[PDB]
């Protein structure tokens, strides 16, 4: 289907800022807020990690953040860690009540 | 959220009517401040007050 | 509907003229039900008429 | 805490029918919707429909009208998910989550923030 198009994989150095794009049409993201970006290890179930781009969850650390400008959301990770390796996926609200799925990533960690 | 369909009966004439129902089913609804409306109430019953 | 059921809305089926002066067709339109009245004595629930 | 628990596997021959349960516990069940997704083994995961349990109302995505049928039991709180006409590209997990708040008002069935997951449950189809 016509999902949300990402990139493949990235990397960064520990205690480096590093940031993921996720963009589509303006009726997936455009036109309203609702975005959300999930974390998902292998075999567990995954994780969400913002609130509409902008609030942050409960218990969560302040290392993650996200922000939307035009039509392309961005994940930023600043302090990279070992947790982090892991798969990060980009959702959002694509009307008439349907949530539409990004094709996801993969983080790794130099060193 | 309902939206329109076009049924042409006659010569060059049109009668709309609402169709299907896309989303979840919800009640249409009305709002109004409260303190503000208890505010202007209490401040009428005193200027009425005056006649009764 | 499709996401479920609605209670203020009532799907009535009638037939329609077409372009042609004399040939009908059927049709569809969800109608409020303060616009729907019975139509005559005979308790037939499945009958019905605009307010009219 | 908030619980969320499912079957432990299933198999099924191609073509026939699959049905899936899910139950929660730790809040009120009829207060919340329910999403279902599908996550095939290494490839990004797919977004199947949601259900609301106060009235019974559902909406699926393409691809799978009249295909997939959910339904819930509201005494016992569980959630279940009947497939049929399996598929050898269906061998897949299936996942239940917690949506957003039923407010009678203004509408959150779209809204795509659910935090609330479980184990899931993997579906294989060998044939
Ligand atoms: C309230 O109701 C209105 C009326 O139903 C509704 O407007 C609808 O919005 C959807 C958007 O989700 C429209 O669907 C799109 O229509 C365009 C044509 O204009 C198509 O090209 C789209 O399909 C392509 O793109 C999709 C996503 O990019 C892909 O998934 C798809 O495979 C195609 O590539 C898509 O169908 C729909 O057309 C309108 N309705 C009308 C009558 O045009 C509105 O969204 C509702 N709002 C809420 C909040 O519920
Ligand atoms: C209201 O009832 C009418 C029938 O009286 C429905 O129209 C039919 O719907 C079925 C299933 O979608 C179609 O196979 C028929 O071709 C339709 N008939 C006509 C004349 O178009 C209509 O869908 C119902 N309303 C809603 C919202 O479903």
């Amino acid at each position: 289907q016509s999902a949300l198009t990402q990139p493949a994989s990235v990397s960064g150095s520990p205690g480096q800022s590093i940031t993921i794009s996720c963009t589509g049409t303006s009726s997936d993201v455009g036109s309203y807020n609702l975005v959300s970006w999930y974390q998902q290890h292998p075999g567990k179930a995954p994780k969400l990690m913002i609130y509409e781009v902008s609030k942050r969850p409960s218990g969560v650390s302040n290392r993650f953040s996200g922000s939307k400008s035009g039509n392309t959301a961005s994940l930023t990770i600043s302090g990279l860690q070992a947790e982090d390796e892991a798969d990060y996926y980009c959702c959002s609200y694509a009307g008439s009540s349907t949530v539409i799925f990004g094709g996801g990533t993969k983080l790794t960690v130099l060193g | 959220n309902n939206t329109r369909k076009s049924v042409r009966i006659g010569p060059g004439q049109t009668f709309y009517a609402t169709g299907d129902i896309i989303g979840d089913i919800k009640q249409a609804h009305c709002n109004i401040s409260e303190e503000k409306w208890n505010d202007t109430l209490q401040k009428v019953g005193i200027e009425l007050q005056k006649h009764f | 509907v499709k996401t479920g059921t609605v209670e203020e809305m009532k799907n009535c089926s009638f037939n329609t003229t077409t372009e042609i002066r004399d040939k009908e067709k059927k049709e569809y339109a969800l109608f409020y039900k303060p616009d729907i009245v019975p139509l005559s004595e005979t308790n037939n629930t499945s009958e019905y008429r605009l307010i009219n | 805490q908030v619980q969320l628990v499912q079957s432990g596997a299933e198999v099924k021959k191609p073509g026939a029918s699959v049905k899936v349960s899910c139950k929660a516990s730790g809040y009120t069940f009829t207060g919340y919707y329910m999403h279902w997704v599908r996550q095939a083994p290494g490839q990004g995961l797919e977004w199947m429909g949601w259900i609301n349990p106060n009235s019974g109302g559902t909406n699926y995505a393409q691809k799978f009208q009249g295909r997939v049928t959910m339904t819930r039991d509201t005494s016992i709180s569980t959630a279940y998910m009947e497939l049929s006409r399996l598929r050898s590209d269906d061998t897949a997990v299936y996942y239940c989550a917690r949506g957003g708040w039923i407010s009678l008002y203004y509408d959150s069935s779209g809204y795509p923030n659910f935090d609330y997951w479980g184990q899931g449950t993997l579906v294989t189809v060998s044939g």
